[PDB]
RNA sequence: GAAGAUGAUCAGAUACCGUCGUAGUCUUAACCAUAAACUAUGCCGACUAGGGAUCGGUUGUUGUUCUGACGCAAUCGGCACCUUACGAGAAAUCAAAGUCUUUGGGUUCUGGGGGGAGUAUGGUCGCAAGGCUGAAACUUAAAGGAAUUGACGGAAG
């Protein structure tokens, strides 16, 4: 895929691992 | 000026940045950080002894097409599981 | 039955030029094969690799075979000839044809005292040929031509007993290897030494004093 | 690879050039980049200058030009054939070409 | 190049570019040889007597054999003030 | 189309640098001449051959024709192109009887060892 | 050295300067400078005649060290020098090739008119360029015509002269026929005057 | 900036001597470049030079004789034994019968061969060959 | 040019060069001495002086300073020491 | 004019096209610190080749118009360009990407087969978006660069 768009993949998943991880802190 | 010290004065510069860059080198860096010591199966031996759990059959990746037989053993000095393949025709019938 | 087409031919068909030597002083372009015969009776070739090359065409591949010949007389005269034929034969033939043609001189010297034969060479050389650069060191008397199979065997057909080599790059490149090693072996009857400092009087051209020889 | 010594534009010494719009696609395209040609044109066409002329009420009067310059992107142009791809040696040649 | 004894080993001394003193090689095909005639006092040139120059291949390619043979020339009297030695 | 080949071109034209003397400008002849000058193996081809030898003949008679040289040609042209005028057009009496020479250049003939007449002319544009 | 009747004469003075040899192109080389006497106002060169007329005396002795007159090789392609290097040849013995040279003259050695001359004489290094090529590639020294714009490369001997002048062409390349005869002793002396006229070896119009 | 006044000279040296020219210009001069150029001198690698006064640091012109094939410094000026200065011939040298890497040792800027003689030892300096 | 004289360069091509770029650098400024029209005095004014300087007699500008050479004001006549 | 609303096309298009449109676009106070931030080419110094233009300054000079402009010469500095290839390069190409096995002018930074991955973890900066620093397990025989011939193109002739 373009790797503009596979950037903006992994930066989306790490904005949900970040998230995820915040509920227990 | 080749883009590297040349006085007679930068030992230390020139030694540093030789150290700093043999971590690019992975045979240098997988023997400093001790990958067999702490990640290999066998822990940085040439042989190990284990116990057949079970006899499986893997299929080869293309383009060829056959079941190499192998074994699920159990190693004996730290219960890792590996899976070994038994060589030559037949001998899948030697181990139980 | 030869007919030469060309003065130099001619002036060596007659008994006007008698070695090779006389051609290199004056440069002279060799164009005819049969003079290098003539002059040099006891060539030995040999074929150092041969590659299939192919052209893609709309019915399907246009295959060649591309021959490399390395000639020499292992007593300082060495040449190097590539080419391209439909057949196997025909590429070897006219790559020895043409690797007669560009024989050339090579400059032994001594590793160290001169005592006896010259048996290396005079000077650190080297040669490049796209990626690949062979380096030629002079070497002692007991060691041999330390070197590839391939750069070993223009060393051994140009003479030289003693020699040191080091290349760098692409060296399975065996035409850019030979290429390069063959350069090399030529500079040394370009590299200036103290011992050629001498003025040397510039002595009229054979073509020159044979002129009514070369005529027609 | 490379294909132009120039980048396809007209920038050296410089480090930012504003745009203008393309006249057939207003896409925005670098002021060096843009294929611009000046157009001077008669206002009334060859057909009906004599007629207009006619009509005229005014003895002697000169037609008006019209005068334009165009800007054009690299497609605009390309596809309008105001610029031709040309060979890999032609593409160095940059006089005006010998039309006129 | 000579060995212990005295014998010249060397085969082919080659010759030597008289504007740069550089070796010409066996496959210089760019470097010439400038014969020209001596001329005796009655304008007549003398037969098989010759002043000779040798020109490497790159003096040639570089287009400076012509000032080159002017300055050989002038300094061996084949020519009067047609090279100057300070540009 | 009625474009000749080159197996008729170059026949005919080894015809004429061989046999120029004895051609002509007559197809008969021509025709004649041909099938005992050369081995035709067919009439097509020797009328073909005879039919364009005597066009280039034709084309000969009327001045030079390029690449074809017969011998003759050269030889006529040594002493054809000899002429040379009692007056030189260099010589320095179509003007008054001296140089019509820039005065710059004239400097250069007064630096060299020479004394010549000069009207200078300064065009200086 | 030289005798002192190898000295620029005035009657060949006379002759250099009416025929406009002196002038010399616009834009000069680096490597002409010297044969560059002064530059005109309106932008010419003048061309120090001296100098060509010793690189001439220079250039017609070399000619008479070739043993074989027909090694030497005359060229022009451009067509006002054809009928000199035509007439040059007759007079001197030379070989003539007049017009378009062949690619291939000096090098392919299977084409019909393939020579080995050991001396070309060029009336322009840039139309003549294809010889001057070859001969770099068999070791054939060249003489060269050249003008202030003249390019050097592969030119051993320069001839500083007009080479876009009718005249010009056909008088330089008669002074060196003279001069080749004079050496060879066909004409005795340096004295006695040649029975060719200058008028000679200019190119002529078809129309006559 | 210019740190190496004896590297510029060598190096415009042998830009001269590779195009062919006869005779070159260096700018600035200095002892060291002086006494290298006479051991180049002595040994036949250059002919006469100039030193051009201009109450300053100097200028030189140099007459090349053609015999030149490379000439240059060894940056940095390394401490050199006797033991070592075999190690350096064989690195930079193209043959053992001819060429010079030149010293500065305490009895003066000279040539390896002639610290070999007085049996002294200093700073590599540079070769010629 | 192959061979050349470094050492003696044709002085027209040496008067061409930069005041820096010759064997020698020497400066091409100089010194004049500058008549005033009313009177007659010698004043030592340097050729690209940077002031308007006035002669001690009369309290008037010889020169105008300039991006080179000073320009002198008109009835000035200068001459070069 | 992101988002959104809407009319077309389409098998479907919440895409391309059309009409509107909210953040934004502008500005003031602060943040952010990233771009194919590119000449994909670190900075300082020296040398090596021809040529014509051009901008700024200076210095000498016209069959020119009216002091200025222009014209002709030199020069220093720039932005570039054209030719050649001595030379370099795998080549494309390069007056630097040259003066590099004939390997050493000074110095900073960076890379070490392809992925995993600029990910995880720790730290730090940020209001956030995120920036900077930054692995390993495992997996893999190529990935890639430049060029050649062909084939194809809803590219041109
Ligand atoms: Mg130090
Ligand atoms: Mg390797
Ligand atoms: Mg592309
Ligand atoms: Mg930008
Ligand atoms: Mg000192
Ligand atoms: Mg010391
Ligand atoms: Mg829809
Ligand atoms: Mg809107
Ligand atoms: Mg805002
Ligand atoms: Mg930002
Ligand atoms: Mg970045
Ligand atoms: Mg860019
Ligand atoms: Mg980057
Ligand atoms: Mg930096
Ligand atoms: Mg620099
Ligand atoms: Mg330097
Ligand atoms: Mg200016
Ligand atoms: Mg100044
Ligand atoms: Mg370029
Ligand atoms: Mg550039
Ligand atoms: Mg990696
Ligand atoms: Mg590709
Ligand atoms: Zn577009
Ligand atoms: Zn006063």
């Amino acid at each position: 895929m373009r790797d503009k768009w596979r950037k903006k993949r992994v930066r989306r998943l790490k904005r949900k691992r970040r998230k995820v991880r915040a509920r227990s802190k | 000026g080749k883009g590297k010290p040349r006085g007679l004065n930068s030992a230390r510069k020139l030694r540093v940045h030789r150290r700093n860059n043999r971590w690019a080198d992975q045979a240098y860096k997988a023997r400093l950080l001790g990958t067999a010591f702490k990640s290999s199966p066998f822990g940085g031996s040439s042989h190990a002894k284990g116990i057949v759990l079970e006899k499986i059959g893997i299929e080869s990746k293309q383009p060829n097409s056959a079941i190499r037989k192998c074994v699920r053993v159990q190693l004996i000095k730290n219960g890792k599981k590996v899976t070994a393949f038994v060589p030559n025709d037949g001998c899948l019938n030697f181990v139980d | 039955g030869w007919t030469p087409v060309t003065k130099l031919g001619r002036l060596v068909k007659a008994g006007k030029i008698t070695s090779v030597e006389q051609i290199y002083l004056h440069s002279l372009p060799v164009k005819e094969y049969q003079i290098i015969d003539l002059l040099l009776p006891d060539l030995k070739d040999d074929v150092m690799k041969i590659r299939s090359v192919q052209k893609q065409t709309r019915a399907g591949q246009r295959t060649r075979m591309k021959a490399v010949v390395v000639i020499g007389d292992s007593n300082g005269h060495v040449g190097l000839g590539i080419k391209t034929a439909k057949e196997v034969a025909s590429a070897i033939k006219a790559a020895i044809v043409i690797a007669k043609l560009s024989i050339i001189p090579i400059r032994r010297g001594y590793w160290g005292s001169n005592l006896g034969q010259p048996h290396s060479l005079p000077c650190k050389v080297t040669g490049k040929c796209g990626s690949v650069a062979v380096r030629l060191i002079p070497a002692p008397r007991g060691k041999g031509i330390v070197a590839s199979p391939v750069v070993k065997r223009l060393m051994q057909l140009a003479g030289v007993e003693d020699v040191y080599t080091s290349s760098s790059g692409s060296t399975r490149t065996t035409e850019n290897t030979l290429k390069a090693a063959f350069a090399a072996i030529g500079n040394t009857y370009s590299f200036l030494t103290p011992n050629l400092w001498a003025e040397t009087p510039l002595a009229a051209s054979p073509l020159e004093v044979y002129a009514e020889e070369a005529a027609a | 690879p490379k294909k132009r010594a120039s980048n396809g534009r007209n920038k050296k010494g410089r480090g930012h050039v504003k745009p203008v719009r393309c006249l057939n696609c207003a896409r925005c395209v670098p002021k060096d980049k843009a294929i611009k040609r000046v157009t001077i044109r008669n206002m009334v066409e060859a057909a009906a200058v004599r007629d207009l002329s006619e009509a005229s009420v005014y003895a002697e009067y000169a037609l008006p030009k019209l005068y334009n310059k165009l800007h054009y992107c690299v497609s605009c142009a390309i596809h309008a054939r105001i610029v031709r791809v040309r060979s890999r040696t032609d593409r160095k040649i940059r006089t005006p070409p010998q039309r006129k | 190049m000579e060995n212990d004894k005295g014998q010249l080993v060397e085969l082919y001394v080659p010759r030597k570019c008289s504007a740069t003193n550089r070796i010409i090689k066996a496959k210089d095909h760019a470097s010439v040889q400038i014969s020209i005639a001596k001329v005796d006092e009655d304008g007549r040139a003398i037969a098989g007597e010759n002043i000779t120059y040798a020109l490497s291949g790159y003096v040639r390619g570089r287009g400076e054999a012509d000032d080159s043979l002017n300055r050989l020339a002038q300094q061996d009297g084949l020519l009067k003030n047609v090279w100057s030695y300070s540009r | 189309g009625r474009v000749r080949t080159k197996t008729v071109k170059r026949a005919s034209k080894v015809l004429i640098e061989r046999f120029y003397p004895k051609l002509t400008l007559d197809f008969e002849t021509n025709k004649r001449l041909t099938s005992e000058i050369a081995v035709i193996q067919s009439k097509r081809l020797r009328n073909k051959i005879a039919g364009y030898t005597t066009h280039l003949m034709k084309r000969i008679q009327k001045g030079p024709v390029r690449g074809i040289s017969f011998k003759l040609q050269e030889e006529e042209r040594e002493r054809k192109d000899q002429y040379v005028p009692e007056v030189s057009a260099l010589d320095l009496s179509h003007t008054n009887g001296q140089l019509e020479i820039d005065a710059d250049t004239a400097d250069l003939v007064k630096s060299l060892g020479f004394k010549i007449p000069v009207q200078t002319v300064s065009i200086s544009a | 050295s030289l005798p002192a009747s190898f000295d620029l004469t005035p009657e060949d003075a006379k002759l250099l300067l009416a025929a406009n040899v002196h002038l010399g192109a616009k834009n000069v080389q680096v490597h002409n400078k010297p044969y560059v006497y002064k530059t005109r106002p309106d932008g010419m060169n003048i061309i120090n005649i001296g100098k060509t007329w010793e690189k001439i005396v220079l250039a017609a002795r070399i000619i008479a060290a070739v043993p074989n007159a027909s090694d030497v090789a005359v060229c022009s392609s451009r067509t006002f020098g054809q009928r000199a290097v035509l007439k040059f040849a007759a007079h001197t013995g030379a070989t003539a090739i007049a017009g378009r040279f062949t690619p291939g003259n000096f090098t392919n050695y299977i084409t019909r008119s393939f020579k080995e001359p050991r001396l070309v004489v060029v009336t322009d290094p840039r139309t003549d360029a294809q010889a001057i090529k070859e001969s770099s590639y068999v070791n054939i020294p060249v003489i060269a015509l050249t003008d202030m714009d003249s390019p050097s490369e592969y030119v051993d001997v320069a001839i500083p002269c007009n080479n876009k002048g009718k005249h010009s062409i056909g008088l330089i390349w008669w002074l060196l026929a003279r001069e080749v005869l004079r050496l060879r002793g066909i004409i005795p002396d340096r004295t006695t005057e040649w029975s060719v006229m200058p008028d000679l070896y200019f190119y002529r119009d078809p129309e006559e | 900036t210019r740190t190496s006044v004896l590297a510029d000279a060598l190096n415009a040296i042998n830009n001269a001597e590779k195009t062919g020219k006869r005779q070159v210009l260096i700018r600035p001069s200095s002892k060291v470049i002086i006494k290298f150029l006479t051991v180049m001198q002595k040994h036949g690698y250059i002919g006469e030079f100039e030193y051009i006064d201009d109450h300053r640091s100097g200028k030189i012109v140099v007459q090349l004789n053609g015999r030149l094939n490379k000439c240059g410094v060894i940056q940095p000026r390394f401490n050199v034994k006797i033991n070592d200065i075999e190690r350096w011939t064989d690195n930079l040298l193209p043959a053992r019968q001819f060429g010079y890497v030149i010293l500065t040792t305490s009895a003066g800027i000279m040539d390896h061969e002639e610290a070999r003689r007085k049996h002294v030892s200093g700073k590599i300096l540079g070769f010629v060959y | 040019v192959l061979v050349q004289d470094l050492l003696h360069p044709s002085p027209a091509t040496e008067a061409k060069q930069h005041k820096l770029k010759t064997l020698v650098q020497q400066p091409r400024s100089f010194f004049m001495d500058v008549k005033c029209q009313g009177c007659l005095n010698i004043t030592t004014v340097f050729s690209h002086a940077q002031t308007a300087v006035t002669c001690d007699s009369c309290s008037t500008v010889l020169c105008t300073p300039t991006g080179g050479k000073a320009k002198l004001t008109e009835g000035c006549s200068f001459r070069r020491k």
